[PDB]
């Protein structure tokens, strides 16, 4: 009864109040907290460890599914035309939306009750947690449907399957580049990618692609870049009237702002044109994640960084000093040696006023508390956890876009052309998209150009 | 597990020759250190009250979040060499990546 009950009895393990706290002031209540699944249920036996529900690949899994059922359902079985099923209730200006899913406890009707729009249905089970990532979602499902229409007028003898999973193929090599070429390097800085991930060689069958448990809880570095905002704007990069600043504490599960509020374009052209929030060691995570998290679906308003420290000791993990130890890195003892490593006394202190040893600071806590490094966005223990495992994902994935045998030599240069910019261009009313690095550029008209400068993903080495 | 393949498997299966489950869903995560559990198998730290962690009393996290996360919305400074797709990628990258299931 985790919802509603603050009796800490399995699997619940609630977040108590502590005095004087800014939102919640009856300390009776707390923050509702479910265990994660064990993996070895009710053992005497073995250490208990999490399940990861997904492929650990970089494989597209959020847009084809994990279970072969879930896989099934997600495609149109009405032909041979190898597509994803697409909404039959509406469209974003003639353009695809996500299916809606049948869920029993449906937060999205929650957000907007006269609305009555549902959750969507995604290869991960995620997609209508805010509509910035519901139209990265909306847009690999278009992508996929133009790629496996594309082949079908290329190869016409080719059946559905064949379709389905040939542009399924070519999705997910585009995930790959995005990441590997755009996004890590900007998320590590040149030198933590030099060091992490070196100039891929080839495929090794002896490196373990599986997600460290430790990895659930680094990869939240995420949450410091969240800003207050769904920014929105009209066909000439404007603000979108009315509603162009909707706070994040009002979009949580609010599908019908897809649906009934311009669909896609946007939220994309938002996305692309305003900045990302900046992580500073006085100005770790907004409120809106902090102090209001699903506060419209739900008894309470949830504080994310908590939840992520919480989460990090119900999955067992060690402590700040033992991951440093672990990546090879000075484990400061002391207020001194720790504002040293942090760069940041005032910081130390209110670490060391928490947790009385560098030891016992949670793992995201003490990530995020580090100087970023040179041109990237985390400190040197995020970036080797981080790094570390990005690069088991790559050398250990068999399906790997470089691999030799997993695409033509032709194939590969066709691919080394996509852009996430030119995705957006081929599967939105968008004209005037992000220069590449799209991940960089975020003003306009600066970092902005059109359509037509951008070449598009030749699919002639494809043809049979 | 078949000898020839051209694609992969929806749940991960078999991506891994000597090891088919490797990296596959509805499968146990790796551990790169030994858990750390205030009975030693399965109980968290901050589960009993005063039972310590390596010393000292366990911090409550939304003690840590209101003193060090914390910060007044109208400072927030915005990043001039990121956009607010670099957030966004990262979490539709996780979602390919990680689902830990609950109750
Ligand atoms: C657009 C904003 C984002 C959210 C809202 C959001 C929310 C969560 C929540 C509620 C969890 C579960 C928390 C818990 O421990 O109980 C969560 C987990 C994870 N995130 Fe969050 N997140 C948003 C945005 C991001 C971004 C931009 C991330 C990375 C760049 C990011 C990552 C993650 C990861 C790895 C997790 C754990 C995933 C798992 O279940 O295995 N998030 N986030
Ligand atoms: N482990 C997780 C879990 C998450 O969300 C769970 C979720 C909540 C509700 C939900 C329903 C009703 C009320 C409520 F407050 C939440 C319904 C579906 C889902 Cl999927 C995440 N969001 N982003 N990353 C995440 N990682
Ligand atoms: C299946 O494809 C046809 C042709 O594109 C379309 O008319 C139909 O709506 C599709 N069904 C779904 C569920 O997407
Ligand atoms: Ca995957
Ligand atoms: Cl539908
Ligand atoms: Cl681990």
């Amino acid at each position: 009864n985790c919802e509603t009950s603050c009796v800490q009895q399995p699997p619940c393990f609630p977040l108590k109040i502590p005095p004087n706290d800014p939102r919640i002031k009856n300390q009776a209540d707390c923050i509702p907290f479910f265990r994660s699944c064990p993996a070895c249920p009710g053992s005497n036996i073995t250490i208990r460890n999490q399940i990861n529900a997904l492929t650990s690949f970089v494989d597209a899994s959020m847009v084809y599914g994990s279970e072969e059922p879930l896989a099934r359902n997600l495609r149109n079985m009405s032909n041979q035309l190898g597509l994803l099923a697409v909404n039959q209730r509406f469209q974003d200006n003639g353009r695809a939306l996500l299916p809606f899913d049948n869920l029993h406890d449906d937060p999205c009707l929650l957000t907007n009750r006269s609305a009555r729009i549902p959750c969507f249905l995604a290869g991960d089970t995620r997609s209508s947690e805010m509509p910035e990532l519901t139209s990265m979602h909306t847009l690999l499902l278009r992508e996929h449907n133009r790629l496996a229409t594309e082949l079908k007028s290329l190869n016409p003898r080719w059946d559905g399957e064949r379709l389905y999973q040939e542009a399924r193929k070519i999705v997910g090599a585009m995930v790959q580049i995005i990441t590997y070429r755009d996004y890590l390097p900007l998320v590590l800085g040149p030198t933590a990618m030099r060091k992490y991930l070196p100039t891929y060689r080839s495929y090794n069958d002896s490196v373990d692609p599986r997600i460290a448990n430790v990895f659930t809880n680094a990869f939240r570095y995420g949450h410091t870049l969240i800003q207050p905002f769904m920014f929105r704007l009209d066909n000439r990069y404007q603000p979108m009237e009315p509603n162009p600043r909707v706070p994040l504490s009002r979009v949580f599960f609010a599908s019908w702002r897809v649906v009934l509020e311009g669909g896609i374009d946007p939220i994309l052209r938002g996305l692309m044109a305003t900045p990302a929030k900046l992580n500073r060691q006085n100005q770790i995570a907004v409120d809106e994640i902090r102090e209001r998290l699903f506060e419209q679906v739900m008894r309470i308003g949830l504080d994310l960084p908590a939840l992520n420290m919480q989460r990090s000791r119900d999955h067992g993990l060690p402590g700040y000093n033992a991951w440093r130890r672990f990546c090879g890195l000075p484990q400061p003892e002391t207020v001194g040696q720790l504002g040293t490593v942090l760069r940041n006394l005032k910081l130390a202190r209110k670490l060391m006023e928490q947790y009385g040893t560098p030891n016992n600071i949670d793992i995201w806590m003490g990530g995020v508390s580090e100087p970023l490094k040179r041109k990237g966005r985390v400190g040197p223990l995020l970036a080797c956890i981080i790094g570390t495992q990005f690069r088991k994902l790559r050398d250990g994935d068999r399906f790997w876009w470089e691999n030799e045998g997993v695409f033509s030599m032709q194939q590969r240069q066709a691919l080394a052309q996509i852009s996430l910019p030119r995705i957006i261009c081929d599967n939105t009313g968008i004209t005037t998209v992000s220069k590449n690095n799209i991940f960089m550029s975020n003003s306009y008209p600066r970092d902005f150009v059109n359509c037509s400068t951008l070449p598009a993903l030749n699919l002639a080495s494809w043809r049979e | 597990c078949p000898e020839q393949d051209k694609y992969r498997t929806i749940t991960g299966m078999c991506n891994n020759r000597r090891s088919p489950t490797l990296g596959a869903s509805n499968r146990a995560f790796v551990r790169w250190l030994p858990a750390e559990y205030e009975d030693g198998f399965s109980l968290p730290y901050g589960w009993t009250p005063g039972v310590k962690r390596n010393g000292f009393p366990v911090a409550l996290a939304r003690a840590v979040s209101n003193e060090i996360v914390r910060f007044p919305t109208d400072q927030l400074t915005p990043d001039q060499e990121r956009s607010l797709m670099f957030m966004q990628w990262g979490q539709l990258l996780d979602h390919d990546l990680d689902f830990t299931p609950e109750p």
